């Protein structure tokens, strides 16, 4: 497979409305070497996705959100699936893909009860320590802390891409708006703004929380280059006997 | 390709050796590489001449437009000593008006004797040339208007 | 003449008094203290150091920009001090002025605090109150929690990291406490969940209080993510003062030893 | 109905046109070419990859918040290419918008750069066109000269930092260059000085030329500041080709070995 | 010399108008332990002092500006008698302690035919490699280039502070009001905003460039504490062999 | 460019006189691959060449003495340039070859009053610090300190050849018989015996302070071979944080 292959049929994978799903698979499919695609954990916590795949014939793990199943959301199964695969690639030099799709935190009384924080801590942390070279596209959506835990630029990400189609921002408009304008009773208009100046990837893009907007047909030819790059890549960090995990 | 017309060349292309031989369409040639600059200046001599061409990319090649010009002060005005040798007198003094074909110093180098003259009508400013003296090529002697 | 003195004064007493008198007493009335008198409580008497005391935010829509939202030191009371007489970095929430919740500013000032700490290589003690993150700041307070994160991360194992929750604390100001080597929760007043109830009825469609979607009693008792709760905040405080001896003060030094009678 | 995608490709219009066609023309009338022109004869063909295209400025003062003085990629343009199939990191500052000034931005771009060339461990170049700092800006000019310096001290020894000075460069941007391995100039179009001619002529009462001040020559015969100085851009970016065909790519590599003949 | 003594003769030694100047010598001995100072080319480059002191019985390093010559301007001479003597302080693991008062460097042809820039590159070349702890006291002004040549925070400091009379800025007033307001024709109360909103240390404490604001009687108080908690500092570097010095 | 080309041209490039001078530029380019030659600062410090070309293939630094200006002399910015070439060449791995012929520093109250001794302690510190391979050949004179300043065998050079017209000696023939034979009052002799043993490099090879006296011819052949085995070269030095270089 060439390094350069166009991946047209991502261009208009992305359904125009937040209500209507889609698969990453497919993605991942099309982006990946011969379109093979070794996934692990396929039958569990489904609503996210990981794996190993090649890229211009190097090995390369896959993490991915998957809206078709429980919207996207993470919980403490996707957590604790994702961490343990990302902290194994990490340890034995293999570098990382993420494909960020995510409105939040699956809410309720069980996931609390259960322990969330301790689950999405340990993801968190599994991006945060890895030194492999990372690359991150975010395909629609990327809201609140979640955005923070799926590799973002600044936990000493590598490459940040952003499809046209993506929105980082700190939560829901509608929660916004309702947070922001409590008694100025004029939400009508207050919509039209917020959603012009803000449901794009304009405002992570204008200081430099993504390295570009890029055409999702051209999203292999980013990657494959990157990876070519990164390498080489090699970082330093304080010494210690190991660190303290939130498990 | 040049202008059209198609050739092929061919050599071992041993960019060390003083000389080179190519094959252009069957004929053979012989060539040196007298100088190369990055810029993309470069002497060849061919057929036996030297030749000074200027090789560039064609995207440098149509940004080089927009560069200036720089002015050089080598208006004429002025005449070099061809000779490296020694001038016996020279005919010329500061303020005299020199014409075409009006010889200024006298200077011998190598078994000959050679007079230089004006190639120009003016009148020289300054004199850098006296009589008796060891001369280099190249050196400035007369500066006329 | 020269104005600058007397400006300094005023903006001295502004960051002392924090959001006013009336958020204050709102404070108290609750049985809660502030983030300067936990901190004084916390240290010993006379060692206190503040730092970035004359920070404001950098936002500038919203009406952010007008001066009745300027406050210094911005939600968050940072420093360095002693305890028994060993050295320490603490940071307290300021619940008074925008319900603590995590700007620029904040979070540069808890940065900041984490940074000297791994220099210099002294734990670091973080009270938590802060109620997530500002939402008209904008994508700054998720740069914010993700530097927080990062520094957390590559301090574990490194320096000893304590966090003591003393109120509410929704959103994203959850997970730096969680990957914190200890945590600690006062009773009736210290709250820990990622979505409010609210929002849990809207999308569960199931009515739950606050006290037990994320109280101490739940974090205690039912999920494990809390280690110990105490009374109230002075209790809290105490205990703390007491917890913090057995610690070292970095992975370079041998376990504490101290007098045997 | 997405009004987003005509939005991105109208910023991305803009930015490759830099601060208007009529500042691309009287910067052509000097003699001078563009960035964008310039990282294009430097690098090989269809190897460029740039980074922060869509960076704005955050100065919100001197009325610089307005929508027409808020100019995508902000005076500089950064990022990666290969010579003769040798990685390299470059930036070339964009003379176009507010003399090629330094902002938050600019600095912040430039880190990035610096970082990931630190990290990779690659050379980085520096096309220099600076007319000095930002002063409607302030303090955060001088924040992010200072951080370049820090930067360009930790890197000297690690990675091989070639600057070229392609225009003139007044007040701090003349450090940088300064603390880089080697550094080039152009002749009659490059300039390097801490303070021009009129504050000279202010301070201390003589009369005295641009040129004779900063120009090429200057620095080349009688400052030793300089390197080598070439007669124009292409000349430049020629001449700088083949000089980086010479060095390693880091201080953790043997010298480069060609084929002889 | 006990260590929390304080020095109210430094509280009024700073001169109210900008022209009149105050030698940095007081202060100095002012600061340091039993007042005893050991000079380094006393009679050489006068524009900035350089010596060995105490604090609490250890050894420190003084770098400072003097004002009473050449307005404390940097030029040749002292930036690398400054740098030399840093770059030992350094190597022998001796704190340093900086006092800020410059107004930038010195104009001229000499200086610039000389290598004013090679100069002023060893200067900030040597307070930027340095890993002793730092700590900075600006007294008066600090403009331009030269106030991140003088171990400005942003250059890996440690403790940064300010006297009430400080004021950091890139140029004076005259140029930022004749560069900025051009076609406003009328300097009259422009001046008076740029004056009383930038003339003063609060622009830099609001973004936090200095740690505190403090009161001149305190600063040996102020500084002996703060040289007790960094004695154990420690920071990590890239490999090299050695870096190629501006020299 | 093969590596045992022979170079019969510079076996007359050096004058028998000592006052006649001739180009050190001639026979650099004849002994490096194709006679290539990237000047470092061509138009300043003109006594000294300091440079990058290829031998073998490989990079190379070269650094010469120019006898055309000042008659090869060392004075401030020949010393300085030399230095911070030198360092940036041992920085990075980069061989180094010297070519010797200088008489000895420029004398004058200018370079004294400039600090001439600043600047030749930076470019013998520079040599002396080099771990790299270094290959030094003497092609006409070697006198005094400045035969110490231009890597001699003793600052631990790898291999140094000598020209059949090289002199290695404390100074020249006059100040020698002055200061020995002061008394004695018949230097008319004193000189041909002193010329006769002391004004060749014999004193200097058979002490072994060069390893061997080379033709000219054979100055190539020669490099490139020792840059053959000089290239696993590893040596030890004992731990510092950094020097303290004479700037
Ligand atoms: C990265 C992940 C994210 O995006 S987190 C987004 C923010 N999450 C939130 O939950 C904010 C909503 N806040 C709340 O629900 C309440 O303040 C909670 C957390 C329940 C606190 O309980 P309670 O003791 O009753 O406080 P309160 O109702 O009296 O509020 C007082 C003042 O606090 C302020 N506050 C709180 N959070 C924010 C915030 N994120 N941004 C801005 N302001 C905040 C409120 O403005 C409120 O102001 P006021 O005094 O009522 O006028
Ligand atoms: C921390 C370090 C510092 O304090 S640096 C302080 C700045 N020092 C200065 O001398 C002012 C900067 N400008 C200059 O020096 C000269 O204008 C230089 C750079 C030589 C320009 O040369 P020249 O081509 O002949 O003038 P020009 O009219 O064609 O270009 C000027 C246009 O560019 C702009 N410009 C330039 N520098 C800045 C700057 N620092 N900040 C903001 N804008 C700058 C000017 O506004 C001007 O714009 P315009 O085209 O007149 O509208």
């Amino acid at each position: 497979d060439p390094s350069d292959r166009l991946v047209p049929e991502l261009d208009t994978i992305v359904p125009l409305e937040s209500t209507k799903a889609y698969n990453m698979v497919d993605i991942i499919h099309s982006v990946v070497d011969e379109r093979e695609f070794f996934e692990i954990m396929p039958n569990y916590a489904k609503n996210i996705i990981v794996g190993f795949a090649r890229m211009n014939g190097r090995t390369v793990g896959i993490v991915g959100n998957q809206p078709k199943v429980a919207s996207g959301c993470l919980d403490i199964n996707s957590s604790v699936k994702g961490a343990r695969f990302v902290r194994f690639c990490d340890a034995f030099n293999i570098p990382l893909i993420t494909f960020v799709d995510v409105p939040g935190f699956l809410p309720g009384t069980a996931q609390e009860y259960g322990g969330i924080i301790r689950h999405g801590a340990k993801l968190l942390y599994a991006f945060a320590e890895a030194t492999v070279p990372k690359v991150t596209v975010i395909t629609r959506k990327a809201y609140g802390g979640a955005y923070d835990v799926m590799s973002s630029k600044h936990l000493c990400g590598d490459t940040n891409y952003a499809w046209p189609t993506a929105e980082i921002a700190v939560m829901g408009a509608k929660g916004a708006v309702e947070i922001i304008f409590k008694g100025h009773e004029n939400v009508e208009a207050a919509q039209a703004e917020y959603i012009e100046k803000f449901a794009n990837p304009f405002p992570a893009a204008v200081r430099g929380f993504v390295d570009d907007i890029i055409q999702p047909s051209s999203t292999r030819a980013r990657i494959c280059c990157d990876l070519d790059v990164l390498a080489s890549k090699k970082v330093q960090r304080p010494w210690r006997k190991h660190a303290n995990i939130p498990l | 390709e040049v202008d059209g017309s198609k050739l092929n060349v061919t050599s071992t292309w041993n960019l060390a050796s003083p000389l080179l031989s190519v094959s252009v369409d069957g004929t053979q040639r012989t060539v040196q590489c007298l100088s190369r600059e990055a810029g993309g200046n470069m002497s060849i001599q061919f057929l036996g001449t030297v030749y000074k061409v200027n090789i560039l990319t064609r995207l440098a090649a149509e940004l080089n437009k927009f560069m200036l010009e720089k002015v050089t002060e080598d208006t004429s005005s002025v005449l070099r000593s061809p000779m490296p040798g020694v001038v016996v007198a020279v005919s010329v003094k500061p303020g005299d008006a020199v014409a075409e074909g009006q010889e200024i110093c006298v200077i011998e180098a190598m078994k000959m004797q050679n007079s230089m003259t004006a190639g120009k009508t003016g009148t020289v400013k300054s004199v850098h040339c006296q009589a008796g003296d060891t001369v280099g090529e190249g050196d400035l002697l007369v500066e006329l208007e | 003449a020269t104005s600058v003195n007397e400006r300094i004064e005023n903006k001295r007493r502004t960051a002392l008094l924090g959001g006013g008198q009336r958020r204050i007493d709102a404070q108290h009335k609750r049985g809660k203290l502030t983030a300067r008198e936990r901190i004084s409580l916390l240290l010993d008497p006379g060692s206190f150091v503040e730092s970035d005391m004359f920070v404001e935010h950098r936002c500038a829509d919203f009406g952010m920009a007008a001066d009745k939202n300027k406050f210094p030191g911005d939600s968050v009371v940072t420093g360095r001090g002693r305890i028994n007489g060993r050295l320490v970095y603490v940071f307290s929430q300021d619940f008074t002025v925008f319900g603590g919740s995590l700007s620029g500013a904040h979070a540069q000032k808890i940065c900041k605090i984490m940074d000297q700490a791994i220099t210099v290589g002294a734990p670091v003690i973080g009270l938590n109150d802060s109620g997530g993150a500002r939402i008209q700041e904008g994508v700054e307070s998720l740069a914010g929690y993700a530097d927080i994160f990062l520094r957390n991360v590559t301090a574990s194992g490194v320096i000893p990291q304590i966090s003591l929750i003393m109120g509410p604390c929704a959103g994203g100001a959850v997970y730096s406490p969680a990957l914190t080597d200890f945590t600690f929760m006062v009773k009736d007043t210290s709250y820990l969940f990622i979505t409010g109830p609210d929002v849990v009825k809207s999308v569960t469609n199931e009515d739950v209080t606050q006290e037990e979607l994320g109280g101490a009693k739940t974090h205690t008792t039912m999920s494990g993510v809390a280690h110990r709760a105490f009374e109230n905040d002075v209790d809290a405080l105490c205990n703390l003062r007491d917890f913090f001896n057995y610690l070292p003060l970095s992975s370079q030094d041998p376990a504490p030893v101290r007098e045997c009678h």
